[PDB]
């Protein structure tokens, strides 16, 4: 069911949240 | 000409943080000081 999604941190398309060092899951992006 | 020109002629929190000459403060004990202390945003 789940899809494997590939990305790169090329802002503003994909960028980690504030204090992402402690953030994980789909929420960190 | 320049006299004629004379007569004729902070906007956010980030602009406040950038300006160090202007001083800003909060209540000593309150949700505001705690919110700033526990915040993780750069500004």
């Amino acid at each position: 069911k789940t899809v494997v999604v590939t990305t790169i941190l090329e802002s503003p398309y994909v960028m980690m949240k504030k204090n992402h060092e402690m953030l994980e899951g789909n929420e960190r992006y | 000409a320049n006299l004629a020109a004379f007569l004729t002629v902070i906007e956010s929190a980030e602009d406040l943080s950038k300006q160090t000459e202007i001083a800003y403060g909060t209540l000593d004990s309150g949700s505001t000081k705690e919110f700033f202390r526990r915040s993780k945003i750069a500004v």
